[PDB]
């Protein structure tokens, strides 16, 4: 450290720790005093580089301060910047350090904010050298190791987030501020940018996300493949660079509300495509939503191999996985055109397919009943409806059914719901059909109602490649002028096609839904069934829904449950957008009663969707205003002010859980109690109130996708035994069930408990019965998810008929629409070009560790399990596949998504 | 209000309810109660020197997660754990605990195998947690448990030390403090006669990562523990203390100080300010004469 | 005691003793006969 | 000591006293306290310090 | 992105939800105004102030209560207004009242500061796979300690009574004392910890009342796992031998046999015991069906060795100099917290630089220090 | 099952059953103990039709012996207090005495005596056909797939207990779970069989009964 | 250690959330013995109070 001279070069590194006498004296006197020297300092600069190298391994404070201290200086004092023009500009090279030592390296607060202005001039000015690059890039790989620099070059770096960030805010920009004094853009800043990112992506991680997103243009993401994928496999693997990318559409997934959200994301698409797996393509294309993007990975695939080769296969299974079935009608045709075989291909795409590996896992799962025994009364009714939700999906329980003994005793609506929960046990399968078909043709018309409901449950599995649909049964029906079997029927045809908006099916749904002057309380169905099937993809916001809904609140109001099934259907049918729906808001808005507002708050969640925030504390000012109106004094109506209230507790948990879904999973754990809080104070709000948000909370959970799902329902549970309304446990079970038998050993328990203690109402009774045999399906046979399962941030389609129905205080017509319950999740099996029917072996995986992921990638270590297991629900969630010991190679990555395993045996 | 109002927080009453009236102006610390009790104070590097080697071994592995936490988190490395200060009695093994309490701003909680610190519990296989969380409560800490490892005659034999069956349970908890309230700052400052009489389980791997042997004193270590104690006292002039440090060769930091005192007793008999070059003749003599009378027949500081 | 609290009750009663016998407090014209049935039971400042 | 039981507690306390006591007692011109005891082995550390 | 990804849904979601609950405590007293509001005003009058404190000896089923209060005097009570009789039974702490001494309800109850060592104020932040490696024989730890509160699905298809009880043995630093840390984070069920050198105490009788009580707390806020932490500890550790010894040893053995199992019928307590002297135990503890599946673990081999080098230099810094695979060379058949210590010990020579990497160099010399402490308290150098 | 058929007996008889563990019969001062025992056995006098079941008094029913310095003297204060009640100076006026000892190696002589504690029953290992009735009731409770025999198993195993065949079963089906089986067949029997014998020979589960008192 | 040290400080702010949520919702808490049969049993046992046998 302390001086020793000249004696040899070791103690000429510790003379210039105290003073310099190569960069301070000579150097500074040279510069004020001739012009000839100007030739000397050019020699010295490359000597002066050296000595800076040699010391940054000295840290200390002192000995950088005081050493550069009258450089510093010089740069305004003596030299100027321009005494000879291209000289000091070249010589900047050291001197820039030197301002960053009293920057970082000593804190003074009055010269630590002044010389970060300096410092972002300084370096503009020597980034069109491509110098100033060089400058950042010795520190950013390194050539010594001291403590200094690992605080010191971030604000280099920070030079240029702070200006291209400051242009959003305040819209006069460029160098006119003088919190930076350099210019936003030009052919000077632009070329640092680019460089600057280069070596950045190499060994860090860091600015790159605030580039692009602080210039807020996709352009910036376009210039981010062209370097990525250059590096998709020499730099580094594959996955390296799939880890790299999706996160870009992820930390800034929430935080893109719908115009930049979907315009981000197509790039991120674009990347995938360009890369070798196409996997990871298919999955971004599903995100977006956008039919265009399905189209293109399908083709890729299909079209350029004249062969059947592996690429026909590849493309079927791809569509095949979303049982929205969006992706089913558009794959569909191209193999018919192409023709090789049409009869695997077709059958391959469609959910046919899906009908015959359920029996294997079934095969496996068998049957034990734990249904009701009770007869008479309302009894009756319970156990009727009890037995097709044991037997959910494909189930064989045939002779129970064929013993017409307890089906021809349900009465009334009974009937209707009898008959639909038969159609149930045939859930996702082709045979059934012949048990609706006898009381169908027999009896009073409430029998051939509810045969027509259960050709719809039954029709999910099979509806694809014009083998046997839904439309072609039903439009019969539709024809027929009963109010009771056309409304039936159309309630059926939407379920079964799912997000399907097939010409034949869609344009069927057309002309109808636009009669509301008649007054007929179960044409919610009308309404209702079009809303189901625009939902898994992008919508027109149709022009026949939105007509039928002002034309009825002009017809009646006297129906008071009519309106309020209608308010919902728009909300829902709105599903599968957010960019449009902010048009929508306005329109419905433009005319405006106190009943229309409680149209608009709904319609505003779906709209705002993808951040809320500004939308959740919108949603907490309108509960709070009944009381503050009435509150606010001392210091016809009915049908109105209920329809306002109701729907804006709805309308705050949806709003909730679309925004905890697609976003951070970490979040998830406080989103749930964002309800707690506001079910303690709706329970709190209104005496009317506290009886909406209990239902509303079981959905709450199911849709936002929970991580506890020990302690928070049946905690609540106990408290809402004393309180009315039981159709709170039914809520509460779809959340429950889980992988089964994990969560559900508590649940049956506890629901139990209040359901076979307390009886005092048979009518009371009914739901708690209906809630506890809905959470169990026997030996694993099937979960239930609203989440499409292909990505977790993702949301279904089938599963909208469940969160419907919470809105209303329970009724035996309700029961009806209980039945419907669909959103099958498949168990995943190796596939084989002979269709093999088994799995080798996975690993399960409670939590991810990766924290270089939210949704955790599956890591390689896991935990062994055995052959043809069910895809496990929460705490097993991430799955690896272990095949690669056996020589074997997945050609579909699965994550713990819905999609069957595919492997390729060498 | 019950917000204002906190455990072990004294108040007031107004007695015929017990209608609480103010908060006191007093509040009891249990932490204290020990370290009084016992009594210790805490020191300086200036009140240990000479031994500077040893302030060099303990400031690395002691003081610099304290200070910055922050380096050791970066090199990824689990922080010291139970660091071994063993010896010659009094080589001023426990004045370094003290002096690095205070640099590294640690509250000195001399442990000694009593339990007269305590009158609510009264054993310690019952307070090794309750140790742990009022040093947690008044962090950051430094627990210097104290085994001697030669306490009882029955203890020795029926666990090779009665004290190491304690640390034995500190020790344990101990591997898992990576993170819990986040790290570690509750250490354990372990100190012995020598480890081959401390338990092989209290020495296995991982365990222990720093072990700090501390020598009897140098000659020119001896003559700085004679200086210190030289500014308390009035000299006359001329008195080299390095002369004294010479005439004495001690065997511990023990020595020195009572070769100090002895010179102003012969002061103080002799009815004179100044101590005097003579004195320090006879106080040398009485040290050295009384080290080997406890060591003919082995005979201890007691009857 | 390092058996029960009784062998420190037996202790606090003892020292008692010793102040009295000699001490500050001087006998006197009282008299100690003590009678027991074996000796070496004592503590050895009862045998002083 | 035992301090499990009510009368340890009481012996104890006198104890905690004397020993306080004792620290405000110093830098004063009185001989701090004769003591005696017959055995050596009724001494606590810090009694004995 | 990938930290902040997790940070932006997660915080913003905490500030809502502390908001939400501001505005909401008023809104709490508003569905009710008579309801609810009334019913408050009658119970208080009711209990007046102070409410003080008894405890409850035995109940009498005629609505009385014999409590003996801390301050003395003994009570004969009424237990009358707003208290059920199924939450009282011995043990309780009552509120009474403090003009005749009715007893209005129980809220009062105290724990101990030996229930304070056994219960955890922690969750583990090292999860499994940080001693990884003989990851085989950790699957007799999770099919028998996990998985039956995981899935009763399993155990049902078979019928019968699901597993009960493990002994983990073996050599000293192969993993046991993370083992058991490792299953209580995945499980998240009440962690009992309590190490065998406080059952071991220097006073009689309040040794069979401690052993007595790990598995009455662990019954009653079952699920728990009862990690007992060296139970080869019960007959190398005693102080004196006159209120230690033989019998204080043998009292708490008896004591452990009637806990497990017994015929208490107590809650769920598996066990999980980390031992290396497993002949110092009793036949009625070794016993099947106290133990099921028990696991033997000896040291690693060479390629072993491998998995657990690699999980321990991920959290150091590294170079291309590294070499992981000469240091596994050197050492033969070592516990994994040999090779633990040699990471530690690899940091501490960069700490001793002040230099922030990490080198080869810096593991072998390290390595060096390791093979020191194994065959230096070894004096023979080649066998004798 | 020395336990396991006084619970079987708990289930018929349907009379009172009070339980006392011996090691809970030793408190930290002495003759404490001697008031929990006197007032216990008064307590059920009182009650009518009532059985106390004295286990684990291996510590607490010992053998009396003397030390003259022991700390085993304390503990036999309340090994008297057993005795004293017992024959009392009135009967035991329907009060039925099971004593469950692990070992008859060391036990008192007056607690032992023959007129107190009656006929005395030596409970045994399972036959080569009791094995074979222990493990029907084990397996019948066990879903298995049928022609199997129990008496196959039994030959396997040595002289054992039936607390082996209840673990014969439960790591069987663990080893059921691996093959991921609903069912349960022979061959996942035989390397149960197997795991159990080789850890009873590794440490010495059976003949072997330890303590001394 | 820029990109990480971000994190690390709105890990902290995040923390004094927890806290004050733990405050807020114990400023409003409610706690019963037994409930609903035994608001019943305060009609009787305070008729049953006045008097003393107890
Ligand atoms: N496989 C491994 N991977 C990572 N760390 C390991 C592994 N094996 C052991 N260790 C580490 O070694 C240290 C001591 O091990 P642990 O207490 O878990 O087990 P043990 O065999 O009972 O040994 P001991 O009781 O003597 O510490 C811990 O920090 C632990 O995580
Ligand atoms: N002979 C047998 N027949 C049937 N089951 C048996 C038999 N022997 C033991 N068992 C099983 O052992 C289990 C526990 O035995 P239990 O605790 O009752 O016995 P014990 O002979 O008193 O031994 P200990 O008292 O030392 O535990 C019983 O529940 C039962 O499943
Ligand atoms: N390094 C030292 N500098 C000055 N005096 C010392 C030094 N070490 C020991 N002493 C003196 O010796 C006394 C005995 O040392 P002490 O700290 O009690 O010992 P131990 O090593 O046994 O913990 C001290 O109180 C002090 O007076």
């Amino acid at each position: 450290m302390v001086d020793e001279s000249d004696k040899k070069q070791q103690t000429i590194d510790e003379q210039s720790q105290i003073s310099p006498e190569k960069q301070t004296p000579n150097k500074k006197d040279k510069k004020k005093e001739e012009e000839e020297q100007l030739s000397e300092e050019d020699a010295k600069l490359k000597t002066d580089l050296e000595l800076l190298v040699e010391r940054l391994k000295e840290d200390d404070s002192s000995l950088y301060e005081a050493s550069l201290n009258a450089l510093k200086e010089s740069i305004k004092n003596s030299t100027s910047s321009m005494t000879a023009v291209p000289k000091p500009l070249k010589f900047l090279r050291p001197t820039y350090p030197d301002l960053c030592s009293i920057y970082d390296k000593w804190t003074d607060p009055n010269l630590k904010s002044s010389l970060a202005d300096v410092l972002s001039i300084l370096a503009m000015t020597y980034s069109e050298n491509g110098k100033h690059d060089s400058l950042r890039y010795r520190l950013l790989s390194d050539v010594s190791d001291f403590e200094g620099w690992g605080h010191e070059y971030i604000r280099h770096l920070a030079l240029e987030i702070g200006e291209v960030y400051n242009d959003q805010v305040e819209k006069d920009a460029e160098d006119e501020t003088s919190s930076d004094g350099s210019k936003s853009d030009g052919s000077a800043a632009t070329s640092g940018f680019e460089f600057s990112k280069e070596d950045t992506l190499r060994l860090c991680l860091d600015i790159v996300p605030y580039f692009l997103k602080h210039n807020g243009e996709e352009d910036a993401v376009d210039l981010l493949l062209e370097i990525e994928s250059i590096d998709k496999l020499p730099q580094f693997v594959d996955e390296n660079t799939f880890q790299r990318v999706c996160q870009y559409m992820v930390a800034c997934v929430p935080l893109l509300p719908p115009p930049e959200d979907v315009a981000f994301l197509k790039t991120a698409y674009s990347i995938y495509l360009s890369q070798n797996e196409l996997t990871d393509a298919i999955a971004l294309a599903v995100r977006l939503g956008e039919e265009d993007m399905i189209r293109s990975v399908f083709d890729a695939t299909s079209d350029p191999v004249m062969h059947k080769q592996l690429a026909y296969i590849l493309a079927a299974q791809k569509t095949s996985f979303e049982y929205e079935g969006v992706q089913d009608i558009i794959g569909n045709g191209k193999l018919s055109e192409h023709f090789l075989y049409l009869a695997k291909e077709l059958n391959l795409t469609g959910p046919k397919v899906p009908e015959d590996i359920y029996k294997s896992h079934l095969d496996n799962s068998k049957s034990v009943f734990s249904s009701a025994g009770l007869d008479s009364a309302q009894q009756n009714l319970a156990s009727s409806f009890v037995n097709g939700f044991l037997n959910l999906g494909y189930c064989n329980d045939k002779l129970i059914v064929d013993n017409d003994n307890w089906v021809y005793k349900t009465k009334g609506d009974g009937m209707t719901s009898a008959v639909a929960s038969i159609g149930s046990i045939y859930q996702w399968n082709l045979d059934g059909l012949q048990q609706l078909d006898k009381y169908l043709y027999v009896d009073e018309p409430e029998v051939k109602a509810g045969a027509l409901l259960g050709i719809g449950i039954s029709a999910s599995g099979v509806h694809d490649g014009e083998v046997e649909p839904a439309l072609l049964l039903l439009q019969d029906y539709v024809t027929n002028p009963d109010t009771k079997i056309s409304s039936a029927a159309i309630l059926g045809l939407g379920i079964a096609f799912a997000g399907s908006k097939n010409d034949e099916v869609l344009g069927l749904l057309l002309p109808i839904a636009a009669s509301t002057d008649l007054p007929i309380e179960t044409a919610a169905m009308a309404s209702l069934a079009l809303a189901h099937v625009f939902v898994g993809t992008c919508n027109g916001d149709i022009t026949t829904s939105i007509m039928d809904n002002f034309l009825e609140r002009t017809a009646i109001e006297l129906k008071t449950d009519w309106v309020r099934f209608l308010a919902l259907a728009l909300g829902i049918l709105y599903m599968g957008q957010g960019e449009q729906v902010d048009d929508v808001l306005e329109t419905i808005s433009a005319i405006e009663h106190p009943m229309t507002s409680a149209i608009e708050v709904l319609v505003g969640s779906c709209a705002y969707t993808g951040t809320g925030d500004v939308l959740l504390i919108q949603d907490l000012l309108h509960r709070l205003t009944p009381k503050n109106v009435k509150g606010e004094e001392d210091a016809e109506i009915k049908s109105e002010e209920k329809k306002g209230k109701s729907s804006d507790k709805d309308a705050t948990t949806d709003g909730k859980n679309d925004d905890e879904e697609e976003e951070k999973e970490a979040g998830i754990v406080d989103e749930l109690a964002y309800a707690v809080l506001g079910i303690a104070l709706i329970a709190l709000g209104e005496d009317i109130g506290k009886e909406m948000s209990l239902r509303h909370f079981g959905h709450l959970m199911h849709y936002g996708n929970e991580h506890i799902r020990r302690m928070v329902p049946l905690a609540m549970g106990i408290v809402s035994v004393s309180d009315p309304q039981m159709k709170v446990f039914d809520t509460l079970t779809r959340f429950s069930h889980d992988a089964d038998l994990e969560v559900s050993m508590n649940s049956i328990f506890a629901m139990g408990l209040c359901g076979a203690g307390t009886n005092n109402a048979r009518l009371a009774q009914l739901l708690r019965q209906l809630a506890s045999y809905y959470s169990r399906e026997q030996d694993a046979l099937f979960i239930t998810r609203l989440a499409q399962g292909l990505l977790h941030l993702g949301k279904g389609t089938m599963t909208m008929d469940v969160f419907n129905d919470a809105h209303v205080l329970n009724k035996v017509t309700l029961a009806s629409i209980l039945t419907t319950a669909v959103g099958l999740v498949s168990p995943s099996f190796m596939l084989k070009h002979h269709q093999l029917f088994y799995m080798l072996n996975a690993g399960i995986r409670p939590k991810f560790i990766l924290a270089l992921n939210d949704e955790g990638e599956p890591i390689k270590v896991n935990v062994r399990v055995g052959q043809a297991v069910e895809t496990v629900g929460q705490a097993g969630r991430p799955k690896k596949i272990t095949g690669w010991i056996t020589q074997s190679t997945p050609v579909l990555l699965n994550h713990g998504e819905r999609a069957e395993l595919e492997t390729d045996e060498y | 209000n019950v917000k204002d109002l906190k455990a072990s927080q004294r108040v007031c009453l107004r007695s015929d309810s017990y209608m609480l009236h103010k908060v006191l102006e007093n509040k009891a610390d249990p932490l204290v109660s020990l370290m009084m009790v016992e009594k210790v104070p805490d020191s300086t590097y200036d009140m240990v020197g000479g031994l500077t080697k040893q302030i060099k071994e303990i400031k690395e592995v002691i003081e610099l997660p304290v200070k910055h936490p922050e380096l050791f988190e970066s090199l990824g490395i689990a922080q010291p754990k139970g660091v071994i200060l063993y010896g010659p009695p009094g080589t001023g093994k426990t004045l370094l605990a003290r002096a690095v309490a205070h640099h590294t701003d640690c509250k000195f909680i001399r442990v000694s195998g009593a339990e007269l610190v305590q009158k609510y519990i009264g054993e310690g296989s019952r307070m090794v947690r309750e140790l742990f969380v009022m040093a947690r409560e008044h962090a950051p800490s430094i627990i210097f448990m104290d085994e001697i490892d030669s306490i009882g005659s029955t203890r020795v034999e029926g666990s090779g030390g009665g004290d190491s069956e304690v640390q034995r349970t500190m020790l344990e908890l101990l591997n898992q403090l990576d993170g819990f309230e986040t790290s570690k700052n509750i250490k354990i400052i372990m100190a012995t006669n020598r480890l081959d009489i401390l338990d092989p389980a209290l020495l296995r791997p991982g365990r222990i990562d720093r072990k700090i042997e501390f020598p009897p004193p140098s000659v020119a270590a001896r003559a700085e523990i004679l200086r210190i104690h030289s500014r308390k006292m009035n000299l006359t002039r001329g008195i080299n203390l390095r002369k004294v440090a010479e005439k004495m060769n001690g065997c511990s930091g023990a020595d020195v100080k009572g070769v100090c005192t002895e010179a102003g007793m012969y002061a103080l008999r002799e009815r004179r300010i100044h101590v005097t070059q003579e004195d320090f003749e006879l106080a040398v003599g009485k040290v050295m004469n009384k080290n080997q009378e406890t060591a003919i027949s082995v005979a201890k500081l007691f009857k | 005691s390092e058996g029960t609290s009784a062998d420190r009750e037996i202790q606090r009663t003892l020292m008692e003793l010793l102040t009295q016998m000699d001490g500050f407090d001087n006998l006197g014209q009282t008299k100690i006969i003590m009678a027991t049935n074996r000796p070496d039971t004592l503590d050895p400042a009862l045998l002083r | 000591f035992d301090a499990q039981t009510g009368s340890d507690r009481e012996v104890q306390r006198i104890l905690i006293e004397l020993l306080t006591q004792m620290d405000g007692f110093d830098q004063s011109t009185n001989v701090k306290v004769i003591m005696a005891t017959n055995r050596a082995d009724t001494l606590d550390p810090a009694l004995l310090r | 992105r990938c930290k902040l990804k997790l940070l932006r849904m997660e915080r913003i979601k905490d500030h809502l939800l502390l908001e939400e609950e501001f505005v909401s405590n008023s809104e709490i007293l508003k569905p009710f105004e008579k309801k609810q509001e009334e019913e408050k005003k009658q119970l208080e009058e009711i209990r007046g102030n102070p409410l003080s404190i008894g405890t409850l000896e035995e109940i009498i089923d005629d609505d009385h209560a014999i409590v003996t209060s801390p301050t003395m005097p003994d009570y004969y009570v009424s237990i009358l207004s707003f208290v059920d009789k199924e939450l009282l039974e011995p043990g309780c702490s009552v509120l009474l009242h403090h003009k005749t001494m009715s007893i209005v309800g129980v809220l009062q109850d105290d724990a101990d500061p030996m229930v304070s060592v056994m219960k955890m104020d922690k969750s583990p932040t090292e999860s499994y796979s940080d001693i990884g490696g003989l990851e085989s024989q950790i699957q007799e730890i999770k099919e028998s300690v996990e998985l039956p509160l995981t899935h009763p699905e399993l155990y049902e298809e078979m019928g019968i009574k699901p597993p009960k009880g493990v002994i983990l043995y073996g050599a000293p630093g192969t993993g046991k004392t993370l083992l058991a840390k490792a299953v209580a984070n995945q499980t998240s069920a009440t962690f009992l910890r309590i190490v065998g050198s406080e059952l071991i105490q220097k006073y009689l009788g309040d040794g069979p009342r401690l052993c007595r009580q790990i598995f009455k707390v662990a019954g009653e806020n079952a699920p728990s796992i009862v990690f007992i932490d060296e139970i080869d500890a019960i007959g190398t550790k005693r102080y004196d031998s006159n209120s230690g010894g033989e019998r204080e040893i043998q009292r708490t053995m008896l004591e452990l046999l009637n806990q497990l199992d017994g015929f208490d019928d107590r809650g769920d307590v598996k066990v999980i015991m980390a031992t290396n002297k497993i002949e110092t135990l009793d036949p009625a503890l070794i016993r099947p069906g106290r133990i099921d599946r028990k696991i033997l673990f000896e040291n690693p081999d060479l390629s072993t060795k491998k998995k657990i080098l690699g999980i321990h230099t991920s959290k150091m810094n590294l170079s291309e100099d590294v070499n992981l695979e000469t240091l596994v060379t050197t050492k033969d058949d070592l516990s994994g917290a040999d090779i633990q210590a040699m990471c530690t010990e690899a940091g501490l020579l960069a700490l001793r630089e002040r230099r922030m990497q990490v080198t080869a160099e810096d593991f072998k010399q390290a390595k060096e220090r390791v093979m020191k402490n194994k065959v230096e308290e070894n004096l023979e150098g080649l066998y004798l | 099952g020395k336990t396991l058929c006084a619970r079987a007996v708990a289930n018929r008889t349907d009379a009172t059953f009070i339980r006392v563990i011996g090691s809970e019969l030793v408190q930290k001062y002495v003759g404490e103990g001697a008031r929990m025992v006197r007032e216990l056995f008064e307590m059920a006098r009182t009650k009518k039709a009532c059985i106390i079941f004295f286990d684990e008094i291996d510590a607490v029913g010992g053998a009396r012996f003397d030390d003259g310095a022991g700390g085993d003297n304390e503990v036999q204060r309340t090994m008297l207090e057993l005795i004293t009640q017992l024959d009392g100076f009135d009967p035991r006026g329907n009060i039925k005495v099971m004593f469950a000892t692990n070992r008859p190696n060391t036990l008192d002589p007056a607690l032992l005596r023959p007129g107190r504690i009656d006929r005395k029953v030596e409970f045994s290992l399972p036959d080569l056909e009791g094995r074979a009735n222990i493990f029907r009731i084990h397996s019948k409770s066990m879903s298995v797939e049928r022609g199997i025999r129990w008496e196959l198993i039994s030959r396997l195993c040595p002289n054992s207990t039936g607390a082996e065949l209840r673990s014969v079963c439960t790591e069987a089906g663990m080893f059921a779970i691996r093959a991921r089986r609903k069912v349960a067949t022979e061959k996942d029997f035989l390397k149960a069989v197997d795991k159990v014998i080789s850890g009873y020979k590794k440490f010495s589960s059976t003949s072997r009964y330890m303590q001394y008192n | 250690a820029a990109p990480y040290a971000a994190k690390l400080k709105q890990t902290e702010n995040d923390l004094k959330d927890i806290e004050a949520r733990i405050k807020e919702k114990a400023g409003v808490k409610e706690s019963d013995t037994g409930l609903a049969p035994s608001h019943l049993w305060d009609i009787m046992g305070d008729r049953q109070r006045l008097g003393e046998e107890h």
